[PDB]
């Protein structure tokens, strides 16, 4: 037949090209996506490097999803170390995960509202996501020391816990909000109706996964049930296996893909399932996200301790964090033996999906194609690392 | 109109306590406080600090410190009422000065004139102060309005005032205020015949409302307020300015005055139509 | 034929569901016993129709405008005006409340619709037992009322403690005690001390039951003709 | 536009009045659902009054689904304080509920009927509701003291156990009644379908919410996810978030409607969704109800205590009692200080719905409208209390 590649594809961070197999209709058979950004070698990179190091590099993995990256390693660094945070600790790891999906998902629609909104109407639709984006890093940030990549997250607690004024200064600015991303997300879920995408488009029958609508839990999750396998196996093509940079991580050997969309199946209930249904999911899941904001705001100690102290070297025995970013299911693994870490492992959002993706891509004509691949708004500096 | 009265002022007491917590004029808990100097009483009970935030619940202060911790205005029921019998029998309290709404003002009077039960209390009291209520709602009530209007926390709000025209939150970064047309369905039932926007009844009678901000308009009802009073303002706690003279002027209070009269009276007139017991 | 409008102002609703408990009676009785017309829950017409009876379930509500508003219209429309449970016969529960619960906080009044506008007869219980109401819709659509001679009565009835059969009975040195009105009460909240009545108030609901059950409160020489 | 009010609407509990905002075809496009009823107020009326109290006052909220409100009154109560009931008196409660259950649901399909069955059928149609509601009603006030509105439960226990000469009175009773409910249902379900309201008629995107298909479980319920927020707010009118006596309950800041449809869809595993399913699921509802009914009757102690004796003094704990109600999911808090309640908070079924009842009734021909909102079959008098 005839196969068009699309690098990289575009409104997406970092690059990733998809590749297609048509029929003379041009309706897709194969969707190919992969993703050609080069290895920033992260995981690699942390190992026999300290436990204090591990939360700051890591991090760095990814500047737009970055909090959720860093909260997951000082989960799974905790965890194999044993430290407890304190209620006020946890509490305000929470409070900056809910400020980060919003931001994110306000980021994610200004990269795809060009194709979803009017240019008349776009200048002001820009805006507001602006002004929904710049709230919820004052909470990001606060919190946790500048953010993006902040800083102030560390292993067994929080570096510093935010003053009553500071707190009071957040709510005021949170609560306020509400009613604006009330509205944004309307106006965003009226505008992708209104395109219409041929209904039917991106579904697939991957299983979903989800931990936890916000904050991840490390026991819902099986490392029995878990595996990765290399591009090297899973593609069709020698040339596309080679030239993918990412790992496909499988569940129970079945490609998923793990989304707001999916953290809404698992948890919220929400029996449509589309493209469209994707970025209904999007806007809906920061309305939920913002929410726990305030909610865990206005009930915060603001004098109990974040640090719990701890002992760095580790017994062998490994652990695992994981945490929803704002992409979908996130686990970081790690195993401090002699104070320095081991073994390192992170699994990202995108990397679950990009091998849903492509058997995504199938079907309606491909011009079509790129449209479900900008749904899943992956990051690919998150997929690869 | 107002009640017939000695004399009408508007005044704020000097010190900086007094006028950085007192909600107007802080002469409520200027003129309490300076009675606890002379010991014309012994303790006042006023309403505040309450388990709810922005609560007030009665309490009976000897100590002036705690007086200052009192005042503010919470703008909820407190039966500061209740405590008048409690606060003479235990603590026990030669004369007693408390501070009280038009409301509860009308309550206590009847009282000292007919005690029915009330043993020695009805001497005891004496310098009761009133404040001009036009209405007053619900914790509830009132909590709406700081939520679903102003969108803030309960926590938030340092202090709640009602401006003229307005219902004002002052919160630390903000004030926030929205129109008492607003406000309409939320203070309760009973208020709805409250004849009285000041407090004819009480010695001395305090509000915001016919003096600028920050001061606060004091007018003396009685004589034995009216000595306080003047005894306070040689004290020189006090600094007041003939009410006539100072905008707005006092024709406005009274007019408002007036209005909450026309209010009351219909609303009996529709009561009394009505089968349900009316008193007045 | 006759029609019989039952129209519930606040209600916990079980006098409705009570009208319902009769099943024997009740599939036909709609069909071929009595009309009924203007029931909100029963039935899908916004303005009343002039009714032979109107069956008010629940206590009127003073600020609420509507309650009020539509108890002036039931007068006309009901040539006779019938207050049944005792949340419209003795307001019931409801007195316990003090307004200020949200949403509207505001609403804090409930008055037996009884006081508020004469009401022909009132038949207490929270709810009624299911069949004293088939009995007096079978008496009122076949007309007699040597029957419903002690409910006309009752329409008197409102304020009811569990406390009253105490002042209104046992004081009164009327009480020989049967053990007839603890049985009579729904809540059971009275129970008897050797050998008198003792009830306890934190679990009346005031709907006077009690009152009404006892055979000394008022004898009916109606019964015996009844039995035989 | 044009925008139509239907106040109250016909044959549900209470009053609510629907607004309606509609396109020259009729079609809507916002429905508002609030509900006008004035507020008896119990959930203050109770507060700084005795626990013993508690549920006697509280089940008067709604004498319809009165078993279901004791029963959270008592197990909220029960858990302020920390009595635990024996077993058997367990087991009194939950045959209690699923009696309830059965009833309830019986008696609405005799406020919808109308709608549903012709009138030929429909005198026949109606004997037999009142066939199946007058057996269930037996074991309701046997077991319970008189219901509706049962003075029998009580905090820490039941008031009295059933003889064994009343279990069997009971049990062939509710046995041979499975017949007739089996069938009812049937008839039920298959008029739904003939009257073939057009299919996505009443279907929403909100969350489903359900514990437990019968007895709730208070373990499986977030203070965390839920939150309470006034009218005002939630309305866009005015005059209508004055008007309307209700709050709305928010779950994850998302409105949600629970319901059998929603309990089934949670636990019994429904993926169809509709107003029409809402109604098929009411009547399989019905039928598992039954089942745990004679169920609990076959295995029951009959001698076993029934009461657990309990200190009334309590320590300030806020205690959460859910249970299943007919209409959807309860739950009840309170928290017991020296003896007297402080704080009594009450969300009833259908006071989740009415937010999302709004929503549903938008699209199709508002004639259809009502038919929406009757489905979610409300009680008002639940709803706002
Ligand atoms: C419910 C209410 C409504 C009011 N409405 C008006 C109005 O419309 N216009 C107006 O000019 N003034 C009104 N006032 C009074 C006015 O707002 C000032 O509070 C006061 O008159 C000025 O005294 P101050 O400046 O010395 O303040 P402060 O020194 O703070 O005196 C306030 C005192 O009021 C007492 N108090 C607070 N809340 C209550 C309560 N619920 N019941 C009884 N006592 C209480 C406290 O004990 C405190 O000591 C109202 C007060 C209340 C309580
Ligand atoms: S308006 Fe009248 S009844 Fe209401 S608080 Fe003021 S004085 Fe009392
Ligand atoms: S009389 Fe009883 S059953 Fe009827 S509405 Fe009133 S409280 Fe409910
Ligand atoms: S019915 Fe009357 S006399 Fe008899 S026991 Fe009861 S209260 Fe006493
Ligand atoms: S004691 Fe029982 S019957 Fe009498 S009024 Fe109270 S609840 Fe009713
Ligand atoms: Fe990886
Ligand atoms: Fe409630
Ligand atoms: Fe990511
Ligand atoms: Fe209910
Ligand atoms: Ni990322
Ligand atoms: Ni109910």
């Amino acid at each position: 037949s005839e196969r068009i590649v699309i690098s990289p594809t575009s409104r997406q961070e970092g690059h990733a090209e998809l590749v297609m197999e048509v029929d003379d209709e041009g309706i897709v058979t194969k969707g190919r996506y992969f993703s050609i950004t080069p290895v920033r070698g992260l995981e690699k990179m942390v190992t026999g490097k300290a436990p204090e190091t591990a939360p700051v590099m890591v991090q760095r993995i990814c500047g737009v999803c970055p909090i959720p990256h860093t909260l997951a390693s000082v989960e799974a660094i905790d965890d194999s170390l044993d430290i407890e945070v304190p209620k006020a600790g946890r509490l305000l790891r929470e409070l900056t995960l809910a400020a980060h999906h919003v931001n994110s998902h306000a980021i994610h629609h200004f990269l795809i509202a060009p194709d979803f909104v009017p240019e008349n109407l776009m200048a002001d639709a820009i805006n507001s996501v602006s002004e929904i984006r710049k709230n919820a890093q004052y909470v990001v940030d606060m919190v946790a020391g500048e953010g993006i990549h902040p800083s102030d997250v560390r292993i067994g607690g929080m570096a510093d816990n935010i003053t009553e004024l500071a707190r009071k200064r957040l709510y005021a600015r949170l609560k306020q909000l509400k009613p604006k991303v009330n509205e944004h997300v309307e106006l965003m879920i009226g505008l992708i109706e209104d395109k219409g995408l041929p209904e039917g488009l991106g579904v697939h029958n991957q299983p979903t996964l989800a931990s936890h609508q916000i904050y991840g839990d490390r026991t819902k999750f099986d490392l029995d049930r878990f595996t990765e396998i290399m591009p090297e196996s899973w593609y069709d093509d020698p040339e596309i296996a080679k030239r993918a940079c990412s790992t496909i991580p499988l569940y129970d050997g079945r490609n998923v893909e793990v989304g707001p969309r999916a953290r809404m199946v698992e948890f919220q209930g929400f029996k449509e399932r589309g493209v469209v249904a994707q970025h209904v999911a999007r806007a809906l899941e920061m309305k939920t996200a913002l929410s726990r904001a305030i909610e865990i705001l206005d009930e915060l100690d603001t004098s109990a301790p974040v640090r719990a102290d701890f002992d760095e070297r580790g017994t062998g025995k490994l652990g695992i964090g994981a945490i929803e970013a704002p992409r979908g299911l996130d686990v970081h693994m790690a195993k401090v033996e002699n104070g320095k870490i081991q073994f390192y492992s992170a699994l990202v959002p995108t990397t679950w999906n990009i091998p849903t993706m492509g058997p995504a891509t199938e079907g309606f004509h491909h011009e079509y194609g790129p449209h479900v691949i900008r749904a899943y708004d992956p990051c690919l500096s998150c997929a690869t690392h | 109109v107002l009640g017939t009265y000695k004399e009408i002022v508007s005044a704020r007491s000097t010190d900086r306590e007094i006028q950085k917590l007192a909600q107007d004029g802080g002469i409520v808990t200027g003129l309490l406080a300076y009675a606890l100097d002379e010991g014309i009483i012994e303790g006042a009970v006023v309403a505040g600090p309450g388990e709810e935030f922005w609560k007030p619940q009665p309490m009976v202060a000897m100590s002036s410190d705690e007086l200052k911790a009192a005042a503010g205005t919470k703008y909820t029921f407190s039966p500061n009422v209740m405590m008048l019998k409690k606060a003479v029998r235990q603590y026990g309290i030669e004369k007693l000065g408390t501070v009280a709404i038009p409301c509860q003002t009308m309550g206590i009077r009847k009282m000292q004139t007919y005690p029915f039960g009330v043993r020695f209390l009805a001497d005891k009291i004496k310098l009761l102060v009133g404040i001009y209520c036009m209405e007053n709602f619900p914790y509830t009530s009132l909590q709406t309005f700081i939520c679903e209007k102003l969108g803030v926390s309960m926590e938030l709000v340092e202090k709640m005032d009602i401006g003229k025209g307005k219902f004002w939150v002052y919160t630390q970064d903000d004030v926030l205020t929205l129109p008492l047309k607003e406000t309409h369905g939320y203070e309760q039932a009973g208020c709805k015949i409250c004849k009285d926007y000041v407090a004819e009844l009480a010695d001395v009678s305090t509000g915001s409302v016919g003096s600028p901000d920050g001061w606060s308009t004091v007018i003396t009802r009685t004589d034995a307020g009216d000595s306080i009073f003047k005894q306070a303002v040689e004290a020189g706690l006090f600094e007041t300015k003939p009410i006539e003279e100072v905008k707005p002027g006092l024709g406005l209070l009274e007019k408002l005055a007036a209005q909450k009269k026309e209010k009351a009276e219909k609303n009996i007139a529709a009561r009394k139509e009505m089968g349900l017991p009316t008193p007045f | 034929k006759p029609r019989i409008g039952y129209i519930h102002l606040s209600g916990c609703t079980g006098d409705a569901m009570s009208l319902t408990e009769n099943y024997d009676i009740l599939a036909e009785l709609l069909t071929n016993m009595v009309d009924i017309v203007y029931g909100q829950t029963l039935v899908d017409l916004w303005e009343m129709p002039e009714m032979d009876l109107a069956l008010v379930e629940g206590s009127v509500c003073l600020q609420d405008e509507h309650s009020l508003h539509e108890l002036k219209e039931l007068r006309e429309k009901a040539k006779l005006v019938c207050a049944f449970g005792s949340c419209a016969a003795t307001g019931c529960f409801t007195r316990y409340s003090r307004g200020g619960q949200q949403a509207q906080p505001s609403h804090e009044s409930f008055v037996p619709i009884a006081d508020l506008i004469d009401v022909d007869l009132a038949l207490p219980g929270c709810p009624p037992s299911p069949e004293i109401i088939a009995k007096t819709v079978v008496a009122l659509l076949n007309n007699d009322m040597d029957y419903l001679q002690p409910m006309l009565d009752l329409a008197g009835y409102t304020e009811a403690c569990g406390c009253d059969l105490q002042t209104k009975v046992v004081n009164q040195g009327l009480c020989i005690g049967c053990g007839t009105c603890a049985m009579a009460c729904q809540t059971r909240a009275l129970d008897m001390t050797n050998g008198r009545p003792e009830l306890n108030s934190d679990r009346c609901i005031k709907c006077g039951i009690c009152y009404v059950q006892c055979p000394r409160s008022w004898w009916p020489e109606e019964q015996i003709k009844k039995e035989l």
